[PDB]
């Protein structure tokens, strides 16, 4: 389980703002937080998690793929397994569900046979699709919040993070079809 | 029609049986023939008439799924005094293994080739396929939302991505398809509609479809 | 066939090893063929229209 | 046996930073694996292992070339030899299979006649197709990793590491068949 | 007999960090040897010497040109002579042979009318192909090999060192037929 | 590409008048139409 101060430990110590070894201390590793946080839900709202479709049901709706729910009281469920006539595939990768309540954003995304949760983030709990790669996602990070540092990452592995963002953007690991010939 | 295999010839003369193998109405057939019905109303039956050289002479028999109906010497004779078949019949082409094809056997190979030349086209000419260029401002908003935004005309494209579209090796298509519907109008289309005066035609059509 | 099988498909040739190398190789040429299709960085669709 | 510790020794003096004969410390040593299980991980989600399939069997079903299996309790078994109507072969070159119960995935990949495992890598256990280069594999793990201290690496030694991550992104070693006069 | 250790010599001093005279010690030559394995390993994995084709036999099986032989227990024969059609030659110059059992592969290579070895090479075993020239051989070497020092190789035999790899990777010493008119 | 509309559409302005529009409404002197045009339509 890859917590969320694992970034942020990666993350600092890959701008070589604190040395290898030590830990981050309390200030430091809590506005971190708060902009890792930030990117996290910059995604869902317009960015490469996909276009979303609107819906407003008060009613016991389950939702679909990329739907952004919006109901006031209801209970919405994510699907687990999904049955397109007898088909029963589980959902494809990266392909998110948000769901909103009066106050209360909870966005969801599935990556690799599991539904990560993404909000609320907090320094214990796990980062959502951190899975795929640990240093590529502790490069992204660090990008831009060394810039309140002094330090700027590296161009070797500044273009690390610049294929992770890329590589869920394009959703590209998927086998699909081949030219046909007609 | 039903005849044998084995039989070479496209005039049927080598056939040793031949038979008509009908579906009619369980009405109109055992209150024809004494056969007691449901052995509801518009039933099938699939009774079949059957003309076997047995030995010297040609058996008539007709049957169906349990026992047969009626079963006799051919009544109808020949020009030479002995009974034989009515039946007659004949085929266009014959192939080396007995298949008996027709004229529409050719005729799809070049016509494949006019349906499938079309929508390769049209496919090509409303899509243009999206590259990406700068790995920072692209990457950014998605991948497969931009391209369907390059290929429609009311669209909003994000900086980052190039419409390199495919609108090249399409007049090595158009130049492909012509060479088809051309063909399949030499090779098929020649019955007098082809627009000489009854010179191109009485002599140079009628002489491919004879 | 060699004219509708050289019509149809785009080889693909790498120009950036860092960009390129990086995706495939296999996939990405089948991406340049089709024109419904998204093409990685590093990558120059070479066609024989000649 | 290369095993892992190897790389990340061969990789600290391939960017001098560490002498020559002289071994990593224990926070060097350590700092290194995470980095080194990122690339690892890096290939199997979306990189040059080629593309995957979806499938989802819960019963006693084996395994397939280029199929990822996310089943929840089953026994998948991955194939040693292919019987394609008696052409009973070894599996192609770098072609991978991922099986993903509830929370533990298990790459695997098949370079040169052995299945190589690249899962939950220790500093003991052998790394998964080093077998092919070592000091190849050394120069790509260094490239990035040696950005957190001060050095980089040399260009005539940067460029050795683009080719072994070229040599398989292309799997150009399997002959195949020439042009044709159609 | 050019040994292993004569073009480790050599190519220590072809980047002038060892004197003219004296041997290189311990630890460089035997970080040398390691470098130099990787360097011959992946000419046979995907490299310049040629595309490979698949084969499984359990059998008494001999082997052909360029046949990566993947068999688990027989006897494998690298042939010396072939007879295509009483045309009885000697194979081809630079033409490889792969039997990979367990875990041990042998690679082979046929260069001036000799099966070279080039698998496990010791500090005592004589080098392949190092026949063909052995001062050229020492600067490929040390063209990386030297990186780890401080130094480089100058520009005047840096090239010497890419005519070797050319040489070899487009085998066009044997004569070959003219243009036709046809 | 819109060249290439053109040019697909010139293509089925042509064949929606060879096809169907034959019944002596093209417009040779009663040779093209009274043994050409009238055994299409038979």
């Amino acid at each position: 389980m890859i917590t969320c101060r694992d970034i942020i430990t990666l993350g600092l110590q890959q701008a070589r703002v604190v040395p290898l070894g030590r830990e981050p201390k309390a200030k430091e590793a809590d506005a971190g937080l708060t902009v890792l946080q930030s990117i996290y839900d910059s995604m869902f709202a317009d960015g490469p998690l996909g276009p979303f479709t609107e819906v407003y049901a008060t009613s016991a709706y389950t939702a679909q793929e990329n739907e952004r729910i919006v109901t006031n009281g209801a209970a919405i469920t994510i699907p687990q397994t999904i049955t397109e006539g007898n088909e029963t595939r589980k959902p494809y990768d990266l392909t998110a569900i948000i769901v909103i309540n009066g106050a209360a954003q909870e966005n969801h995304v599935f990556s690799l046979g599991r539904w990560q949760t993404a909000h609320d983030l907090t320094l214990n709990s796990e980062a959502p699709l951190a899975e795929r790669d640990k240093a590529g996602l502790a490069a992204l990070f660090a990008m831009e919040f060394a810039e309140m540092f002094g330090a700027e990452l590296p161009p070797r592995t500044t273009a690390r993070g610049f294929r992770f963002k890329g590589a869920i953007s394009q959703k590209l690991a998927t086998k699909r079809d081949d030219p046909v010939y007609y | 029609f039903f005849h044998d295999p084995r039989s070479r010839e496209l005039d049927f003369s080598d056939a040793r049986f031949k038979g008509v193998a009908k579906w009619r109405f369980a009405d109109e057939v055992g209150m024809e023939y004494g056969i007691k019905g449901e052995i509801s109303k518009l039933r099938r039956v699939f009774v079949v008439e059957m003309y076997v050289r047995w030995n010297g002479v040609w058996i008539r028999a007709l049957f169906w799924g349990r026992g047969i109906l009626e079963m006799s010497v051919s009544a109808y004779l020949d020009r030479n005094g002995k009974p034989t078949c009515p039946i007659e019949a004949r085929s266009c082409y014959i192939d080396r293994e007995n298949r008996r094809y027709g004229e529409v056997r050719d005729l799809r190979s070049p016509q494949d080739a006019i349906n499938k030349r079309e929508s390769k086209l049209l496919h090509m000419l409303n899509n243009r396929q999206a590259i990406a260029t700068n790995p920072e401002y692209a990457y950014n908003s998605d991948a497969e939302m931009v391209r369907k935004e390059m290929s429609k005309p009311d669209g909003i494209i994000p900086p980052g991505w190039q419409p390199a579209s495919m609108t090249d090796l399409a007049n090595g298509q158009f130049a492909l398809l012509s060479s088809a519907r051309e063909f399949i109008q030499r090779i098929g289309q020649n019955p007098s509609v082809l627009a000489r005066a009854q010179l191109a035609r009485q002599q140079a059509g009628m002489v491919d479809s004879a």
